[PDB]
């Protein structure tokens, strides 16, 4: 075994979750999980394949191929993985969350013999027990993490992180029935602990990647060609995609600060190729790079391309999806403020935000485009004709004005993909975003859509000015 | 009895290294296994009971059973918090205890070697042994009467031997640990916690989204709460032999072996640990 | 390994035993005493007032009530006079349980682990390469008795050989650390 | 008369084997009785029982289907592969315990039906254990070793 | 809802020669769609008979009758052979449950009543004898739901829970 | 051969004795002798009504009535209060049972029709409020209490027998 | 009498050339002592289910065994453990035959397509008193057989 | 020299003797006198097609045509059909075995032909349907020998055989 | 679909393959890729007999016959000298199995009709004889497999498969 | 080795002889009793007492009605008629 490469990262405001869904815990504290690198590497390595698999023979092949076929890289129920990840996130500390004390008990008081629901919000370095009931009462806690200000604007004026709150915010409390104190007293105390452990939220999380490899395989078919295409998915996964949560709406973006290597006859190209990215320089010369990076892994450099082999299996589009790179809806912006700009995603994805009011101007064609581009929306079918009249833009084969046919959507009936597209409440966003930059302080905002299988076939430069536009007033 | 499993959550919370952590984790999986059962109208707790909670707290309304399902994720997470923050090192009794053998294997003339090895990152020892498995569908190697995770002295001569096959070859291993037609020369003992800064277990969570997932259609998150070996927790194993012959290759693979992984899913960087301290005791 | 309780004094594991198995640690004696001239009156005596209970699943040593042997097992324990002395000479108590209850619960006290072989190439376990064996817990006590006939050097077997005996390795699984053991001649620690 | 456990053993399988249609369900049925029998041993029969019992996922259907499984013979087992394979192994249980005499049928399906007599059946079970206990592990033993041969592996 | 009526399907079927007045609303429940029969509803404690088969009542809590709930009339009227209850829809106690349906019907189960000179001697049966599958398909499946069957009866799976689901124990007085 | 009744013990008391409790033959199945009462048997989908406490048969397996079995006449003239079933006494569900009975009995249980003017919403009723965990446990008892003059001063334990058993379904209409 | 010896005989020789490789050879020396004491000890319903278990016959060695049955070269394939416990199955199996214990059309297709495997288990269990009582001789040949005609490991 | 043909026991009715008269001789394959039936043939690799009762050849080997196999010829008709075989009879897989055979038996099958209309996806057929059960006694078993339905108490056991030996697959498409 | 020839494989060059070209499409089913030979169906209740082998359908299941199943057409429209069956696959008894095969296939098998006249008394029959496993590769192993062989290094890996897999029976007249 | 069903009396173990075994006990007492003038009465009617229930398993000193011998073999005991004051004095019964 020997190190392979190390790659010196960043994330921005990374979200990475636990087994309490956030960064920190009563126990530890992760902001960067060397689990969910390894399991976005994998996906970013499904979509490549099949990126370099719909630019060389117009086919697609399954997720549980893909991965069976590099499967003597990445490691499956029959082979240890090749690479093992290490991540040594910066300032090694034990840092848990711990609750010094809460002093609430009148709250405790006001919630006998009745059926309300606490609510907090923290308004002004200060929270509320909001009671529904009418009754703001604060509370006096005292607890580590330091929540400065900033986390308390940036998730208040972020109306995707303020959704999510709505999770950890609030539960309702039962009490006409027995009750007691020492039993809500740590039901409210907790309900603290899951909320403030929300704001530890930070920006600029450095952390090292190193990646070590076992010199114990032997090249079985392409395992020295298998491992370098790795690598390559392994860069737009950084240079495209991001950690933690919400990542499609730039959260957790990567960068790279510094890429080291340790074996010249495989990472050649890799470093290199992330070298390039220290010293970004202006807007439209990263769209360059962007497209540098890709088509390198594309016809130009084409490595070693086995695909003629009888591991993988072409999708069934009728009963399959599978999402794959299209080189050509990519936009690299210039921003300043951070923040504003990941506040701002939220008018470019929403069906009533300032930005696709403006770009799609109606109620169908903005909510149809967000269907099958906003990931996963919820849509009510008990309203009127808004549910066929937003199909009638989704249909596999009617009368489109707008080209978003999906490979088997039917009307008068419902095939796979028409439940799919429309009931399955875990479908990632096609439409992302991802902020990168380092030692040049000029942050890009980079917006994409990734090409999926279940499209009949999409307008390029329709979707694109589309996305053009989009990436024009999230700035 | 059933008096007997509902006061088995106050018995962890009031002795924190003190009951048998197998089997009360073993009578908690009956209420985690019925938890919609233990709801119904199941009175007579006490002001420490854990599970009025659940009658207080409510998650849905328009389903009872969705209600419960819930309820029940919640409360095994909340077990899990329990454990690891109730159950706490006591490594005294294992001092006395290594201390003790290694006199006797003194008396026995052996050579010793005493190797105290930290964790550095959240380890998983035994993942697939039965300690919580009746809960979290994972375990830790775990010792009933030592009332403490282990890591088994065939693992650590399993990982070791690894190590100098790979590095010395074939035969200078069989020569070393033998095979089927030569005793082993190196005996080993399990290792033992002897000291953590904080915590001994520790949640984790596993949430696997494409796993024998043919496309995207087919993907849902699968979220497993666990229990982990927390870092900064000291393991403490001994090694004897009587061949000066085996004491080079032996103090020579350890700092190396432990570096790497020692325990499962440390290609995801899990169970890293830390020569902390080798002695010698030569025999005479 | 136990849960119990009603107990100010804690107790992770405790020894349990039958009433079978004290009668054959009685057999042993009452043969061995008419078969040669060592009469152990002490370990017979405090045997004898244990054997009177039987019956009824007791507790020395100790005051519990009732507990759960081996997350399995709810027994409710009679106490024995706390005046009959140890016979295990250690501070962790000793159940007696009715051999239809303790056969069940001494059986499932052995350690069981599986064990398994792993591919050198693949990292992975092999295929048929996992097995399991079972262990007995340590502290264990086993009684066990060692005869000889007048031989000249069964005088000196016994004389020095059987004093400067104390540690001796038992069984296989030696290289994982089992076996180590320890001899407690009853003519010292009667 | 009185069917000895191998006996006992055909006579369970030969019922789950045929509601069993998925050979993938099959698969399953023959990991859980490979791990399932090693588990009762290391965490007892009444912790390992329920663990079954709430992998099994018991719907108003699967419930359903299971107790035609008793009488029936048209009977199938369907779910998930997991759900059916859990759901296998507790009618293996339950054979035993009802035709030991250990446990009245009425009562065994009462309680996984209704949620009261659950409760009971945890008592029951206390009071029964050194008898299930003596015996059951050999009887199980005998499921592993027919499945381990009438069910390709893994 | 409105008056309910719920049939047994074990192999007689000449009480299911008497099912009687339809839906008059639209209250089928029992979707047969593609899968065959859902939101089944089994009774437990009671047997059909299959001689004046009416769902004769017992104690046992393992014998069992499966049939299908329909909008129906307490055939042409006649409330001796029926109970007539009214249940929440909480206590209903379905199987292969599809959908929801509200919160109140009124269901009419057949009726019979013990009749001494002899045991209950309850004992299961399967259903078997796939020309008996045509006969209920034909006769109780159809006259019922005749407005499928040129598109769902290849694709059947109906026998397939026929076979499957509707088990019961007969007396065999 | 002799037949029995069945009386139970409810929140109520609407049972009172409603029948004559012996048949010329002492002899009883709930034995209470030994630690506490035995073979009482389990009623399954059925409620009290906690007014006239006759059951009610419900379609929902969860409905619980349980109580003792008594040997007697069931009140020849109201022969409007039971249904009079047959069973060989291995199909009835008992609870803590004693040496086995394997010949055919006949049984009389408090019934009450259905009578459908609202509907049914049953709720779980234990046994508790000592006011008559005392005052008509000596009364259903009565018939056999007076025996257990000598069973209840010394082998006092079935008082919290009452406490555990016994938690019926009244249907709480 | 001897009968058992030669039939003993004719089985052994098609399990020696069946098994090809010298460590499966040693291997079914290993079980044909084992074994023996087994059915001796445990009886023969819980060795056979033993033996059936670890022979792991699922279509393709059934068909080796099947076809060896009448052809002299047919081969199991498999490792050491697998091979050696479907040879022994076939030892069994090759005295049900050639003594009228189970028609030999019945365990041909029974061992072939699905179910009747546990037909025959099944009727093989009706039988299990039979078969202890007149295998013991043969299946001690066979281990005297195997102790002399391979050696040991 | 000695005709024989099959005949055996389906669902169907065109299984009903479906070929003309015996030998005449006395001798048969099957004995019917004290264990029920003896020596029921089985045949493998082919179904029976729910009608028209003939055995369309296979390949799994566990498709089974249970029947008893007679002497005589197939319906003196057309040849069209027949299988026509001779065989050493040690070379058919009987169940149930009686007092041996020692000659070649020629031997006539209800064969069709593979019929290549579409898949061939085999149902197991097990017999049930009391009502046949005698009808099939009443169709096949009291003319083969006519010693039955005549003279036997043992008419009893006929009824069991039936539903405990006979069952096969069927294509019924 | 693809229409599928099974050539099976005795010792005689009675096989001389006699039917049409390959697949048509671009997948066999009898694989000899790299763990040697795969997929290779079995008949049972055949003989081939090598006098212009043909599979004469016998009775008794003892009797099988392997071979290999390639897709092509029963030679020229000659549709008599083959079965020419239509089944789903799921009953393909195969051997050595390596990956999936679809739902539907179409099977041509070189049948003859019953060789009557003869008493069958057919026996089993290896593969030995290395002049014809050098022949049978070059016959059918080479003329339908002249891409294999080639891009496969090891090729006498596989010639004693046929002298270990193929065995088979025949009437040896 | 027992398995106590049909009881709640629970043994571990028991002590199992048969029928034959005591015939040959009764023939070397028989004998015996001939070729010396010592006579074994109180020996030789407990043993034929037993002899009479032959055809039959019957439990001496117990009330079983049934149990599992050695893991595997199910008797159905019928207790002697009255009692027999156990041949070999022990607590365990003799079947």
């Amino acid at each position: 075994e020997e190190l392979l490469m190390s790659l010196k990262l960043k994330a921005l405001y990374p979200l990475t979750g636990g087994y309490n869904r956030h960064s920190i815990n009563p126990f530890y504290e992760e902001l960067v999980r060397p689990t969910e690198i390894k399991g976005l590497w994998r996906w970013w390595n499904r979509v490549l394949f099949n990126t370099l698999a719909y630019s060389t023979k117009g086919k697609l092949y399954t997720y549980e191929s893909i991965d069976r076929l590099f499967e003597d890289v990445f490691g499956s129920e029959n082979k240890k993985s090749a690479v093992r990840l290490e991540v040594i996130t910066d300032e090694g500390n034990d840092n848990r969350f711990e609750l010094s004390y809460v002093e609430l008990d009148k709250v405790i008081d006001c919630l006998r013999n009745y059926k309300r629901k606490v609510s907090l919000d923290f308004i002004d370095n200060t929270l509320i027990a909001e009671i529904e009931g009418s009754t703001k009462i604060p509370i006096s806690f005292k607890s580590n993490l330091d929540i400065d200000k900033i986390i308390k604007d940036l998730v208040h004026n972020n109306k995707l992180l303020s959704f999510e709150l709505l999770g950890f915010k609030s539960v309702e409390i039962d009490a006409t029935k027995i009750s007691d104190k020492k039993i809500l007293k740590e039901i409210l105390r907790d309900l603290i602990t899951n909320y403030l452990e929300y704001f530890n939220i930070k920006q600029e999380v450095t952390f090292t990647l190193n990646i070590y490899l076992d010199k114990s395989r032997e090249h079985k078919q392409n395992f020295e060609d298998k491992l370098k295409f790795a690598l390559y998915s392994l860069l737009v996964f950084i240079l495209l995609g991001g950690i933690g949560r919400k990542t499609s709406r730039g959260f957790g973006s990567l960068s790279i600060i510094d890429v080291k290597c340790y074996d010249n006859s495989i990472c050649k190209k890799i470093e290199d190729l992330a070298k390039n990215f220290l010293k970004i320089s202006s807007g439209n010369e990263l769209k360059s790079k962007i497209e540098s990076i890709l088509d390198c892994i594309k016809n130009s450099c084409i490595d070693t391309l086995y695909i003629e082999n009888n591991i993988l299996s072409e999708i069934d589009p009728k009963k399959n999806v599978v999402y794959f790179i299209n080189s050509d809806l990519f936009e690299v912006k210039r921003i300043n403020d951070k923040e504003k700009v990941l506040a701002n995603i939220y008018k470019a994805v929403s069906s009533e935000g300032c930005c696709i009011k403006s770009i799609i101007t109606d109620k169908y064609v903005r909510k149809s485009f967000l269907i099958a581009f906003g990931g996963y929306r919820k849509v009510e079918k008990d309203k009127g004709l808004d549910i066929g009249f937003i199909k009638n833009y989704l249909c596999e084969t009617c009368e489109t004005v707008s080209s978003f046919n999906i490979v088997d959507f039917l009307l008068s009936e419902g095939s796979f993909m028409s439940d799919y597209i429309l009931q399955y409440e875990h479908r990632n966003s096609l439409l992302r975003f991802k902020l990168i930059s380092d030692n040049s302080n000029n942050s890009y905002l980079i917006g994409y859509i990734l090409h999926s299988s279940y499209f009949k076939k999409i307008d390029i430069k329709y979707v694109r000015c589309i996305l053009e536009k989009l990436t024009y007033c999230v700035i | 009895a059933i008096d007997f499993l509902v006061n088995i959550l106050e018995l962890i919370k009031e002795k924190q290294c003190n009951i048998n952590l197998f089997s009360a984790i073993s009578l908690t999986s009956i209420v985690y296994n019925n938890f919609g059962e233990f709801l119904s109208n199941n009175q007579s707790y006490s002001t420490n009971n854990p599970l009025l909670k659940y009658h207080i707290i409510i998650l849905n309304d328009k389903n009872k059973t969705k209600d419960v399902e819930e309820k029940r994720n919640i409360f095994k997470r909340e077990v899990a918090e329990l454990i690891s923050r109730n159950f706490k090192l006591d490594g005294e009794k294992v001092r006395n205890y290594f201390d003790s053998l290694k006199e006797v294997l003194k008396s026995l003339k052996y050579t010793i070697v005493d190797v105290e090895i930290t964790t550095r990152t959240r380890a998983l020892i035994g993942v697939s042994t039965s300690l919580g498995k009746l809960i979290f569908g994972s375990g830790i190697s775990f010792d009933p009467y030592m009332n403490l995770p282990y890591i088994p002295a065939s693992e650590i001569k399993g990982i070791v031997r690894s190590y100098i096959e790979g590095k010395l070859g074939e035969q200078e291993a069989e020569e070393i640990f033998g095979n089927e037609e030569r005793e082993g020369n190196v005996n080993f003992t399990d290792a033992y916690p002897t000291r953590s800064k904080d915590f001994l277990f520790v949640p984790d969570v596993i949430t696997p989204h494409y796993n024998g997932k043919k496309s995207e259609a087919d993907a849902e998150p699968r979220p497993v709460i666990h229990l982990t070996i927390a870092p900064k927790v000291t393991f403490r194993f001994l090694i004897y032999y009587k061949r000066e012959d085996v004491g080079k290759p032996i103090c020579d693979s350890m700092p190396i072996i432990l570096i790497r992984g020692l325990g499962a899913r440390s290609s995801v960087g899990y169970s890293l640990f830390e020569l902390r301290k080798i002695e010698v005791i030569k025999a005479a | 390994r136990i849960i119990e309780i009603d107990s100010a004094k804690p107790y992770v594991w405790v020894y349990v035993t039958t009433y079978e198995l004290l009668k054959k640690v009685k057999l042993y004696l009452d043969s061995i005493s008419q078969l040669s001239n060592a009469s152990f009156s002490n370990l017979k005596n405090k045997i004898d007032t244990i054997l009177a209970k039987e019956g009824k699943n007791i507790t020395l040593d100790s005051d519990l009530k009732s507990a759960i042997l081996n997350e399995d097992f709810y027994v409710e324990l009679e106490a024995l006079n706390n005046k009959i002395p140890s016979i295990i000479n250690a501070g962790v108590p000793l159940l007696v349980l009715e051999d239809s209850i303790g056969r069940e619960v001494i059986n499932r006290s052995l350690i069981r682990v599986r064990r398994i072989r792993i591919d050198r190439d693949k990292k992975v376990v092999e295929t048929g390469g996992l097995w399991s064996e079972e262990y007995v817990p340590m502290k264990t006590i086993f009684f066990s008795v060692l005869l000889g006939k007048e031989s000249k050097e069964s005088a000196i077997f016994a004389s020095c050989i059987l004093r400067n005996l104390r540690y001796v390795i038992l069984g296989g699984k030696e290289t994982i650390g089992k076996g180590i053991v320890e001899l407690r001649w009853v003519k010292d620690v009667i | 008369l009185y069917e000895e456990d191998y006996k006992l053993a055909l006579e369970a399988f030969k019922k789950v084997f045929n509601a069993l249609t998925h050979y993938g369900a099959k698969q399953a049925f023959r990991s859980r009785a490979r791990d399932l029998v090693e588990e009762i041993y290391n965490s007892g029969f009444i912790p390992t029982f329920f663990y079954i019992i709430s992998k099994a996922e018991l719907n108003s259907d699967s419930l359903d289907s299971l107790i035609s499984l008793f009488s029936s013979d048209n009977a199938i087992l369907r779910g998930s592969d997991e759900n059916v394979s859990y759901s296998a192994y507790l009618f293996i249980i339950l054979y035993y315990l009802i035709k030991r005499g250990i446990i009245e049928q009425k009562f065994l399906i009462q309680a996984l039906r209704c949620e009261k007599t659950r409760l009971d059946l945890i008592d029951k079970l206390y009071n029964l254990a050194p008898i299930i206990s003596a015996k059951i592990r050999t009887y199980l033993l005998a499921i592993k070793r027919l499945s381990e041969a009438l069910i390709e592996a893994r | 809802s409105t008056q309910r009526e719920y049939v047994f399907i074990p192999i007689t079927n000449s009480i299911t020669i008497d099912v009687k007045i339809t839906i008059g609303g639209s209250d089928h429940i029992t979707n047969i769609d593609e899968r065959g029969i859902h939101n089944v509803l089994v009774i437990t404690g009671y047997a059909v008979d299959e001689k004046n088969g009416r769902l004769v009542p017992t104690l046992d809590p393992c014998d069992y009758v499966k049939g299908i709930l329909v909008a129906g009339t307490p055939q042409q009227a006649q409330s001796n052979d029926f109970l007539t209850l009214k249940l929440p829809a909480n206590k209903l106690y379905l199987i292969r449950k599809k959908g929801n349906i509200s919160d109140d019907l009124k269901i009419y189960i057949p009726y019979s009543s013990p009749d001494a000179r002899n045991s209950m001697k309850t004992k299961p049966v399967s259903i078997s004898d796939d020309t008996i599958v045509n006969n209920i398909i034909k006769e109780v499946f159809d006259k019922i739901y005749n407005i499928t069957q040129k598109e769902k009866v290849k694709i059947e799976k109906v026998k397939e829970d026929i076979k499957e689901l509707f088990s019961y124990y007969a007396l065999e007085q």
